[PDB]
């Protein structure tokens, strides 16, 4: 009630400045002169042209990600609403779907805190079992250790960013350095989590395809790729997020500087997708050489693929874009948020709890635990 | 072979002409041995942790 | 005093431990193979083409180290000393295919090796040796395999079989029948733990060292795919 | 906007940053009728 | 003391019949796979037939299929080799051989020259 | 609604603003924080005095008056706004492609040098 | 044929012995101990886990000081451990990696090992130079070495897969005596406390008592159904225990010349790989193919404890001379000390 009306008078003050500082329209055609419509600072527009502008964040109903439209009618006059003949700007997109988008978002919100909590719960149990038993220990488990640690720290920072930063809208307006620092550790741990998925795919591919006979590789290169290289895109982003797009707590997604991180992250999961194809190609060849039943060969190749998509992050390669359709977007949200927030829980269940060497070791050494 | 069976018979004779005591006497000695050394057996009855070198 | 000894003992342990780490890299890189076969199977010829109780052969294929072990001064009773080779990459079993009854004896030994409790995860590279000698016995026609193996009468060459060029179908049918007698034992208890890699070989084939390398690569691949529950 | 699947978490946090806390719907829809701006 | 005593055998005509019996003692008969092996004059030991612990799985050397039938009576601790339509090449000493370990699928060394769990044998003679 | 009727009663809003801004430090006329309530009741004045005649606010004539006030008091201090604008594509593209090539060049360097061939 | 005259006469000598032992068997060990109180539940914990071997461990032997021990692994290594501090004292690389037995000399100055090489190699632990090199290589067995035990610094007894046992003069490297009674591979031997006798178990399902200084087989013991894998003397030297592939352990007495007790269970269908008594002989410890070690009450034939730590086949186990600790080797390449 009060927060909006003062930030509305900030835009009005900057409006009558922009109207004064900017020069006259040096173009032909009757142009609707610039005007302050009460909520936004509309500028000069040629006749018969429709102007777009992001919805103002003065009210909770207003979705700033939407667009506001003001039609500059012919002969340099702004579009007058027929019912009242009053000069009008179209703010209809702002609160049209907001009650529906807000309701769906709370299901996605509470799906994240429940999916990331169940991930942390099972991944700390999975990490303890691996650490406790040197018997399960091997180069695969050592790489599984670091992969499970990325899922723990990434899920920790997300719940902290979703319980402390997101519901506290007063702290976002103050814009402390603390929330920009929390954002840096969020973008670093997110890339560490995706780049260790590429480390799992590189190791698995090298084990099956590239160099089978050697079983002792140096893991310094996997540590540098999964822990050290995600420092490069995260710092390049933060340096440019501070120079160019320095919004409140670095919460904006409208900037194309976000592809300084998600660009390299997608390139790492695409490489993992070409490792999965080469692994399944090797796997079906092994079954054709032992004359596997064609029916049973498809169930084995499907199961192998399905247990490799949570480890390698194949859901980001096969559902990379969100559909703009209203219905196809609501289902994409419920599916991709489930696959993203529960991915750490799936990897802990598949590679630790459902593992046969783990289930045999745990049952036999239960007495000494 | 036929010559091998000559030593198998001769060995069965050296082992048949031995003096065997009764099992009751043989079983009694094994029991009476364990009673005489039950205290000296650390695995039989645990020793204090101040004397166990593998504490 | 007592503290000086613990220091000196701790130095000796660390010096031994650094040597053991070096031994671990050499041991984990070499692939050990057991070579088995009868006295007339031709394995001694395959050895030289690539009394102590055991003999050693160290060869290298594509910079991969292989250590092949041949049993020397032991008795024909193998049920005890064969347990030592439960951790080898593969057992190379050499059979004289033209010995159809050494052939039934070789089939029996393969069956007991294949079903041995400690050899259940050990793959078997099966060399059906003396293929040139088998061709001369079938082309002549003096001795019918149907006598010692009456199932050879109703046996037809499978369609997946790939006969060599210039091969009498009687020879192709004969050598693939012998291979199937062994594969019937192998495919009855495989279960994915181990696999048999049969090859038609001659005791002087220069490609025998490559068949072992290619089979060992397939064995290690299936071992890695097993650790990830993929296969 | 960042529409990739790896931006889904940021899109949800960016959406809910100022909309409502604890989803308390005591606000009627903002009048965007013809009698306004 | 593991003892195997083979009975039957003797002289017989080509196409005749002989039923070889093997009495077992000193071990649980049912826990063990049992075999038949023979040694022709001047030749080595040859496996003839075996039968599983219960008597379900049975194998033969090809030269005796359709002629020899192996069976076991676990209650009677006896192994049997019914030999029909005998041939002169079936002349040999027949040994009832036990498998070395119980509850095993492999059966090592039963045809070895000095195998321990084997009987002394019985002679079978098929001549004119 | 009478457009000239509002024109005579508009200076009453500017007068009270020139008096509420006459008790403020003349050098401190770019600290929007302090006169954020005085520049709000003036807009509230120009609005609630535009409907008493019947005209809708804003107006082409009313915003001419509010421009005459802004041109009188806020000419000596310019105000800086955070731009929040992405860099041009001539520099934004290298900021994305260079880390992407480094991702595949690092994933390729690992496969090459993990086992030392 | 005179070969049947000697094969039907030996049958009568087997009947005479069967009845001579039958008369001596007036009572059984079980009923004489039907009143003794059981030991209860024996709970032993792993105190030390000796790591460092790369492949399966085949044998181990305690030193006489009950602190140092040597272990043999089929990666070709003899490691001498300090069981107190878990510190390695020596790491002897072997010429042949297929080692199947190892031994500690009572003086502690020599170790022995052997296996599929058919050779018993003697190593000097205390050299003037300060290194560990080969002192003697005892050749003369035509089969694999299965077990070896020192009498003293100059005498060692070996058992071999060639069905024989042999006594060696270490300084000259020549077999002083040879023991040729068995028909199968000899798998294990155990020296009496006075080192005047030793028993050996073979793959003919029989055990034999030997006179060291005379070279004769005094007694032959039967009763097992399959190969005897392990053998160990009772503390007083008047009895010994054997473990076989028939999934049972049995106790034999020299003066009664027959089996006294059978240690078995209906759920145990795996063979015994190693046996050893505690210091007083009340406990009989046995390793099994099913990765466990069972503690047997040797007087009542009841199972009193289980050591369950090992991942793979338990190959060996030894008890200290002072009875303080038990070691266990396994195919999982680890040695565990239990107290
Ligand atoms: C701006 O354009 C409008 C067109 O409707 C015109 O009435 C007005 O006078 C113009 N103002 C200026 C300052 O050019
Ligand atoms: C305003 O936008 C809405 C869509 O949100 C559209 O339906 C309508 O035609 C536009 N114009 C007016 C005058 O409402
Ligand atoms: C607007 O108000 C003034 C003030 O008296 C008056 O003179 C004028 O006539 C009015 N205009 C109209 C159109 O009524
Ligand atoms: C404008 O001033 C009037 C004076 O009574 C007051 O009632 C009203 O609330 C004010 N509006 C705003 C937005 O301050």
């Amino acid at each position: 009630y009060v927060v909006g009306r003062k930030k509305m008078m900030d835009a009005q003050y900057k409006c009558y400045d922009r109207m004064q500082q900017l020069p006259a329209y040096q173009g032909e055609g009757p142009y609707c002169n610039r005007t302050w419509d009460g909520w936004l600072c509309w500028d000069d527009t040629p006749a018969g042209v429709l102007s777009y502008q992001f919805c103002p964040d003065y009210f909770p109903d207003f979705d700033p990600s939407e667009k506001v439209t003001k039609y500059c009618d012919e002969k340099g006059v702004w579009f007058k609403h027929p019912e009242n003949n009053r000069t009008w700007s179209n703010y209809t997109m702002c609160n049209a779907f907001t009650p529906e988008k807000l309701k769906n978002a709370y299901v996605l919100y509470y799906l994240a805190i429940v999916g990331h909590s169940l991930s942390i719960f099972t991944l700390v149990i999975s990490l303890g079992i691996f650490v406790f038993f040197r018997s399960l220990g091997c180069q695969r488990v050592t790489l599984h250790k670091n992969m499970f640690l990325t899922y723990i720290l990434n899920s920790m920072i997300i719940i902290i960013h979703l319980v402390e930063v997101v519901p506290n809208g007063e702290l976002v307006r103050r814009d402390p350095v603390s929330c920009k620092i929390l954002h840096f550790f969020h973008q670093y741990m997110m890339a560490c989590n995706y780049f260790w998925m590429l480390c799992e795919g590189i190791y698995l591919h090298t084990l099956i395809v590239v160099a089978v006979f050697t079983e002792k590789q140096r893991l310094r290169w996997y540590y540098l790729l999964g822990w050290g290289f995600p420092l490069v895109p995260t710092t390049i982003h933060a340096i440019t997020r501070a120079v160019y797009f320095n919004d409140n707590c670095w919460l904006s997604v409208e900037t194309h500087l976000l592809y300084i991180i998600h660009g390299p992250v997608m390139a790492a999961l695409v490489v993992n997708f070409f490792f999965l194809l080469n692994i399944v190609r090797v796997l079906v060849t092994k079954m054709r050489e032992t004359h596997e039943a064609e029916s049973h060969m498809y169930l084995k190749a499907v199961k192998a693929t399905m247990i490799l998509v949570p480890l390698l992050g194949i859901q980001f390669v096969v559902f990379p874009w969100r559909p703009s359709n209203k219905m196809l977007g609501k289902i994409y949200d419920y599916v991709m948020h489930s696959l993203i927030h529960f991915q750490g829980f799936f990897v802990a269940t598949i590679y630790c709890f459902c593992n046969n060497e783990v289930q045999t070791t745990v049952k036999r050494q239960w007495a000494q635990f | 072979s036929i010559a091998q069976a000559r030593k198998l018979v001769e060995q069965l004779k050296m082992e048949a002409n031995i003096d065997r005591i009764k099992v009751s006497k043989a079983a009694a000695d094994l029991m009476a041995y364990c009673e005489a050394h039950a205290k000296e057996d650390p695995l039989l009855t645990p020793v204090p942790a101040s004397e166990n070198p593998f504490r | 005093d007592q503290r000086n000894e613990e220091k000196a003992q701790r130095e000796a342990n660390k010096k031994i431990e650094k040597q053991l780490q070096k031994d671990k890299q050499v041991y984990r890189a070499t692939h050990r193979l057991l070579l088995l076969g009868a006295g007339e199977s031709g394995k001694n010829t395959i050895v030289k083409q690539m009394t102590s109780g055991i003999f050693e052969t160290k060869f290298q294929v594509d910079k991969v180290n292989f250590h092949m072990f041949d049993v020397g001064a032991q008795r024909d009773e193998r049920r005890k000393w064969i347990q030592c080779f439960n951790d080898v990459t593969a057992i190379i079993f050499v059979v004289a295919s033209s010995s159809y009854n050494r052939l039934q004896a070789a089939l029996k030994l393969f069956d007991s090796i294949w079903n041995n409790k400690w050899l259940r995860d050990t793959s078997v590279i099966l060399f059906l040796n003396k293929q040139d000698l088998l061709a001369e016995k079938v082309l002549a026609g003096k001795s019918k395999i149907e006598d010692y193996f009456p199932e050879f009468a109703r046996y037809t060459t499978p369609e997946d079989a790939t006969p060599e060029p210039g091969e009498d179908p009687r020879v192709t049918r004969a050598k693939y029948f012998i291979r199937d007698e062994f594969l019937r034992i192998s495919t009855a208890s495989g279960d994915g733990r181990h696999y048999c890699y049969p090859h038609f070989t001659c005791a002087v084939d220069t490609e025998n060292i490559r068949r072992v390398f290619n089979d060992c690569r397939d064995i290690i691949q299936r071992m890695h795919l097993r650790q990830y529950e993929l296969l | 906007k960042c529409n990739t699947a790896t931006c889904a978490t940021q899109r949800l946090a960016n959406f809910l940053v100022h909309k409502s806390n604890n989803f308390g719907p005591i606000l009627p829809p903002t009048n965007v009728g013809s009698n306004t701006y | 003391q593991v003892q195997l005593q083979e009975s039957g055998g003797g002289l017989v005509q080509p196409g005749g019949s002989l039923r070889l019996s093997c009495a077992a003692s000193g071990f649980t008969f049912s826990n063990y796979k049992m075999n038949w092996v023979r040694q022709a004059p001047g030749k080595g030991l040859e496996w003839v037939s075996d039968i599983s612990q219960s008597g379900a799985s049975i194998s033969y050397t090809g030269s005796v299929k359709g002629r020899f039938t192996i069976s076991r009576d676990n209650a009677k601790n006896t192994l049997y080799l019914q030999m029909n339509s005998l041939k002169p090449e079936d002349t040999a000493v027949y040994y009832c051989a036990r498998c070395p370990a119980p509850f095993t699928r492999d059966c090592f060394d039963v045809t070895s020259t000095t195998y321990a769990y084997r009987g002394q044998g019985t002679q079978v003679t098929v001549s004119s | 609604c009478n457009e000239t009727g509002m024109l005579e009663r508009l200076p009453l809003c500017g007068k009270a603003f020139a008096d509420m801004m006459g008790k403020v430090d003349v050098w401190k006329w770019c600290n929007l924080s302090e006169f954020i309530v005085y520049y709000e009741s003036f807009t509230n004045c120009t609005e609630m005095e535009a409907n008493v005649v019947g005209c809708y606010w804003p107006n082409p004539l009313a915003q001419g008056f509010i421009t005459g006030i802004h041109r009188q008091f806020f000419s000596n201090c310019t105000v800086d706004r955070v731009h929040l604008e992405d860099p041009p594509d001539e520099v934004l593209i290298p900021l994305i492609v260079i880390p992407v090539v480094l991702t595949v060049a690092m994933a390729g360097l690992v496969v090459w040098r993990s086992k030392r061939t | 044929s005179e070969l049947d005259q000697l094969r039907q006469e030996a049958e009568q000598l087997k009947n005479q012995i069967r009845d001579a032992r039958k008369a001596c068997a007036d009572a059984t060990l079980s009923q004489i101990t039907n009143n003794i109180d059981p030991v209860g539940r024996i709970q032993m914990r792993t105190r030390r886990t000796l790591r460092g071997h790369l492949a399966k461990i085949y044998a181990m032997h305690w030193g006489t000081d009950s602190r140092l021990l040597v272990s043999a692994s089929q990666d070709g290594k003899l490691i001498i451990w300090d069981s107190y501090t878990t510190n390695k004292v020596h790491a002897i690389p072997l010429r042949s990696s297929w080692v199947m037995t190892c031994a500690y000399a009572p003086s502690g100055n020599y170790v022995a090992c052997g296996g599929l090489d058919n050779i018993c190699s003697i190593y000097n632990l205390k050299t003037r130079e300060g290194n560990v090199r080969v002192s003697r290589e005892l050749a003369g067995h035509t089969g694999y070495l299965s077990c070896c035990r020192f009498l003293d610094d100059n005498q060692i007894v070996t058992s071999s897969g060639d069905t024989t046992c042999a006594l060696w003069d270490i300084e000259t490297g020549q077999q002083t005596t040879t023991f040729t009674g068995h028909t199968g591979d000899v798998m294990s031997l155990s020296l009496a406390p006075d080192t005047r006798l030793f028993v050996s178990g073979a793959c003919d399902a029989s055990a034999k008592l030997w006179d060291v200084r005379e070279g004769m087989c005094r007694q032959t013991f039967t009763g097992h159904e399959s190969d005897i894998n392990a053998i160990c003397f009772f503390p007083n030297g008047n009895a010994f225990a054997t473990g076989s592939d028939d999934a049972t352990c049995r106790l034999f007495d020299l003066r009664a010349d027959q089996e006294l007790m059978t240690y078995s269970h209906d759920n145990i269908i795996c063979g015994i790989t190693s046996v050893s008594f505690s210091k007083s002989g009340r406990l009989l410890l046995a390793g099994y193919d099913d990765f466990n070690c069972n503690v047997w009450d040797a007087l009542k034939a009841d199972r009193a404890g289980v050591l369950a730590g090992h991942d793979n086949r338990v190959s060996c186990l030894g008890v200290t001379d002072d009875g303080m600790a038990v070691a266990t080797g396994s195919w999982d390449s680890f040695l565990k000390i239990w107290n």
